[PDB]
RNA sequence: AAAUAGAAAAAAGUAGGUAAGGGAAGUCGGCAAAAUAGAUCCGUAACUUCGGGAAAAGGAUUGGCUCUGAGGACAUUAUGUU
RNA sequence: GGAAAAACCGUAAAUCCUAUCUUUUAAAGGAAGGAGAAGUCGUAACAAGGUUUCCGUAGGUGAACCUGCGGAAGGAUCAU
RNA sequence: UGUGUUUGAAUACUAUAGCAUGGAAUAACAAAAUUGAACAAGCUAAAAUUUUUUGUUCUUAUUUUGGCUUAGUUACGAUU
RNA sequence: AACCUGGUUGAUCUUGCCAGUAGUCAUAUGCUUGUCUCAAAGAUUAAGCCAUGCAAGUGAAAGUAUAUAUAUAUAUAUGUAGAAACUGCGAACGGCUCAUUAAAACAGUUAUAGUCUACUUGACAUUUAUAAGGAUAACUACGGAAAAGCUGUAGCUAAUACUUGCAUUAUCCUUUUGGAUAAGUAUUUGUUAGAAGGAAUUAUAACAAAGAAGUAACACGUAAAGUGUGUAUCAAUCGAGUUUCUGACCUAUCAGCUUUUGAUGUUAGGGUAUUGGCCUAACAUGGCUAUGACGGGUAACGGGGAAUUAGAGUUCGAUUCCGGAGAGGGAGCCUGAGAAAUAGCUACCACAUCUAAGGAAGGCAGCAGGCGCGUAAAUUACCCAAUUCUAAAGAAGAGAGG
């Protein structure tokens, strides 16, 4: 009749995935969970198609059934569980820790994170609500509630967040001069510093961002994620660091290696 | 229910298309009368429950001057703003004017003020006479067919005068 | 006078037991009328003291009819591009819009209307500013472009 | 009062009625008989010399009771008498 | 509490009666148009084609046409 | 002696409308004298400030601000 | 590849057509086909009909075993497997067709401060007690019918089927400590106070009334104090309903349309999940129309797109993705979070099957295959290895898919 569509075709599925034309009829469809469908990776894609620790979906199932992999200090066998923009995967058996980051080619990549530094993540809040007794809960990009947050923090602030206790290590006020990562839009998968904020009334708030090649571009506010400060980047970016080379420059650079 | 089968904005005529769906939605009207409490639970989309009062006699009436509420029987339905048929047939709606038993309110006023928290500014003489004779006019404000209860407020002054004139060549 | 209808006219946010009306601030370049604050009326379809949400698009049109009770009709005239000839053609659209009883509205007034919440079948918009003006000849038959 | 009365009550006659199911199949012939019909409100074609056709066709309604509304005349400057 | 069964509003299939529109499709018979064969009767048009032509029109004609009326030259006159 | 390595899976079109956005030209439109509006002065009714007696209430007034009436004064005010 | 020849004549230049000529993931057909890789394939004609088969199920740490099988300990105890059956969850996706539907559906672009949302995810609760109350299926027996996924009695007995129910915090006094007092989340009513959003009747806080549901009487097992299943509210997510603006083929041998009968506005109600003439009453007398309304046509699903393109364009878009429609025709429901579902049901009409002629059951535009239609279209093949989906989710299923 009508209701929930449970399938995702190969062609229909996000270009970000890198699921090739001949390689199947379908893609995996994500469970509801940490991030939106278009803005996430399931464990099947991560294990097989990125890491290549399995040949097939069955070999992924053989890895998953075991107690070996834990994400957010939680063991998971759930194949289509979505891992979102930024969080820490630990695989106990291989002793491996991966932090999820955007590539410059607009796809999600697992970037190796230090064993100690696996403890924490940097987490953007999307909204912050007052519940009964005038009692705060923050609501995160990764779909988590952080209860009892101090009123100093505001609705676009990022926060460094422990994974063991689930609570805040430090926080960064949203402002001009903060290192920002673009998460959707035209400029998707790049890092810059906020050059200027101008309010838009009744309509989309736009933010001006400067690259580290000293080039300035606009981006919509909703899809800019604060990621560090002018003083320092707050987390371990991959080597590219969101910096834009043009195709001619990039291909010449590739050739000159 | 559906609007697409009705006439076009120009006054034009539109062919019937799309066979009827569940979620266009719309069901028979409430018939709620005066009698001992009886209600049927109605199951709406998503498992959302509504309560269909089929009979009631005692609703929650608010004396809004002190802002206080007590449960009280309605003696009669006396005027209805929407049409004369509903009041004559005795079917409640959220703009019926009913008559309530004044005794819980009368007791509360006596307890609070000591003659007949609290504002204590003295009730108007016409309204006070009406409370004394038990013929207290009140307006229904909840939707009994949706919420399972007919709850209302005690009317006064300009609302009282308007509805009294509405209630009753000649004068 | 008032209340010609079968029912008393009141609206939420009157608050006259405590007495410390429901007039709004409305936002987005529209300063709420003094005539809403001080006016004799009370209403729900008024955007300046009703329960109306002034949301979505904000458009301009030209008033063509004031005949209907509490509700007014605007024509939005515009030029449509034809690619093959690389040229334009006149097109236009009639929008029935709530009037607001605070205002005076006449034919050939410019009015800035909002998308808001529709409360009736053909009515869509609600006036946010009435820019008083006039035009020669019949407004319904007149082409004014802006 | 009719140029009579009474009593009986079948045929038959004559002026009448009424008939199940069918519905012109009877008979030269729907002849006879019946159906229809008054008002108010609707609706009305082919066709026409545009005047009509037309009450076309085809429909609906109609009691009793208790009210409601509309239509005058006079005389106090908005109110009365009738 | 509770089956069958009824009654009341409300959806409302289907059926039939009209009314209007739509689509093919039948029909005796009528009256046109074209194609074909070097067909019959004239000699109409083409040259002043042996009454210069054509137009509008009306009436006549076995026709082709003819005559009248009023135009034009696309006339044979662009010359007293 | 555990642990291969470099990777690639680019770039762009993706309405005409809508959204944000810089704009000088070119167009439009509005502003635009049967006398109009820019200012100084005075008179005037409205509100607020400062004052100020009366125990959980409570008087009045100067003053200051906004609205409106009237003689003056601007490089005062109409393209062909 | 930004282009032309031949055809009115005795000969001529033109107008103008016809003819060649090239293409077409566009079909048929004729003849020919030594090869290999690649791979469209019953749309156009009948949204005509179907024989037979199959296409949606599910149990490997965690509801229910005296059918049964099996390893240990003193017939019985622990345990471990287990046909079956209740229970739970899914089958609303997919696959198929395009009759429709022409400002509708659809596309870009809004809005939802007008709402609902299972699974999943993260927050995380308030008005007999060494742990409850039975009753019901499979099962045993007798049975009935030609036949059927027809089912009748009586005896039982479980559940994670069904029904109950078992001291915690804050405020005031004492001063830390020690006393006293209270105590409903959604949702609804009446009274107010008033973090954030442009905008607030929103968050939130108080009052007076009502008020669901609830907060584990369930199952496993980490010492080289752990876990499953399941539960109210809140938010997320997978979505969905509405809803703004702008965008269409042909037609005037269709010029006035719409309003009894909601047409158009207003008011009041009712209904709905919610806005809404969505539905009713009352009141207005509107509303829409050459910038072509209103009809009528379409060999009309809409879009991303396809063909030819020097540039404009012109023709085409059943048809691999998306959105809609539809499942013989209409209509109506049930179940559930989600269906007006159609391998759900009911009725009517159109079809149509078995009958022992009493009665009974039915829906290929799923995949094969057949019939009819036609100029026109493949095998009742094998498999779940990959791709994914459904479950008590590894190991089973899937004509999805290969």
């Amino acid at each position: 009749g009508k209701g929930i569509k449970k399938h995702l075709k190969r062609v229909n599925a996000p270009s970000h995935w890198m699921l090739n034309k001949m390689g199947g009829q379908y893609a995996p469809k994500t469970s509801s969970g940490p991030h939106k469908l278009l803005e996430s990776i399931p464990l099947v894609i991560l294990l097989r198609n990125r890491l290549k620790y399995a040949l097939t979906f069955d070999e992924v199932k053989m890895i998953l059934i075991q107690k070996i992999v834990k994400v957010d200090n939680k063991v998971r066998t759930d194949c289509t569980f979505p891992v979102g923009l930024m969080d820490v995967i630990h695989i106990t058996k291989s002793n491996e820790y991966f932090r999820l980051l955007y590539d410059i080619k607009g796809r999600f990549v697992p970037h190796r994170i230090t064993n100690e530094e696996s403890k924490y993540k940097l987490c953007k809040v999307k909204k912050i609500l007052l519940r009964k007794g005038r009692l705060s809960i923050a609501v995160t990009h990764d779909g988590r509630s952080i209860p009892y947050i101090h009123p100093d923090v505001k609705v676009n602030d990022t926060v460094r967040l422990d994974l063991e206790t689930g609570k805040v290590l430090e926080h960064l006020k949203f402002q001009v001069g903060s290192l920002v990562m673009v998460t959707a839009g035209h400029s998707v998968g790049r890092v810059g510093v906020i050059s200027s904020i101008d309010k838009n009334m009744g309509t989309y708030d736009i933010i001006h961002v400067k690259d580290s090649r000293n080039k300035v571009f606009a981006t919509r506010l909703s899809n800019v994620f604060v990621i560090g400060d002018n003083t320092k980047p707050y987390i371990s970016l991959p080597r590219e660091k969101g910096i834009k080379l043009d195709i001619i420059e990039e291909r010449r650079n590739r050739l000159k290696a | 229910r559906d609007g697409r089968h009705k006439l076009r904005l120009t006054g034009g005529k539109k062919k019937i298309h799309k066979k009827k769906r569940k979620y266009e939605l719309g069901r028979p009207p409430s018939n709620t009368k005066l009698g001992s409490r009886q209600v049927h639970v109605v199951r709406g989309r998503g498992r959302n429950y509504k309560y269909r009062a089929i009979k009631l006699d005692s609703g929650s009436f608010s004396w809004p001057t002190f802002g206080i509420s007590k449960n009280t029987r309605i003696i009669d339905v006396v005027y209805n703003a929407s049409n004369n048929e509903l009041v004559r047939t005795k079917t409640l709606v959220k703009n019926c004017i009913v008559v309530i038993d004044s005794h819980p309110f009368t007791t509360w006023y006596e307890n609070t003020f000591g003659t007949t928290i609290g504002k204590s500014k003295n009730i108007d003489p016409l309204l006070l006479e009406q409370f004394k004779q038990g013929r207290v006019l009140a307006c229904i404000s909840s939707r009994p067919g949706q919420c399972g209860k007919a709850d209302g407020y005690i009317i006064e002054g300009d609302e009282l005068l308007f509805y009294k004139r509405k209630m009753d060549k000649r004068n | 006078d008032v209340q010609h209808e079968r029912a008393y006219q009141k609206q939420e946010g009157a608050s006259f037991f405590n007495s410390k009306r429901y007039w709004k601030k409305v936002g987005l370049g529209f300063a709420t009328p003094k005539e809403a604050k001080e006016g004799v009326y009370v209403d729900k379809k008024c955007p300046f003291t009703g329960n109306v949400s002034i949301r979505g698009r904000i458009l301009k049109g030209m008033v063509i009819s004031n005949k209907m009770k509490r509700t007014i009709i605007i024509r939005r005239n515009y030029l449509h591009y034809v690619k093959k000839y690389n040229r334009f053609e006149k097109r236009h659209k009639n929008i029935p819009c709530h009037c607001s009883p605070c205002f005076d509205v006449k034919e050939g007034d410019i009015v800035t209307v909002g998308q808001c919440r529709p409360l009736s079948k053909t009515v869509r918009f609600n006036v946010l500013h009435v820019e008083k003006h006039q035009i020669f000849g019949s407004a319904r038959k007149q082409f004014v472009l802006f």
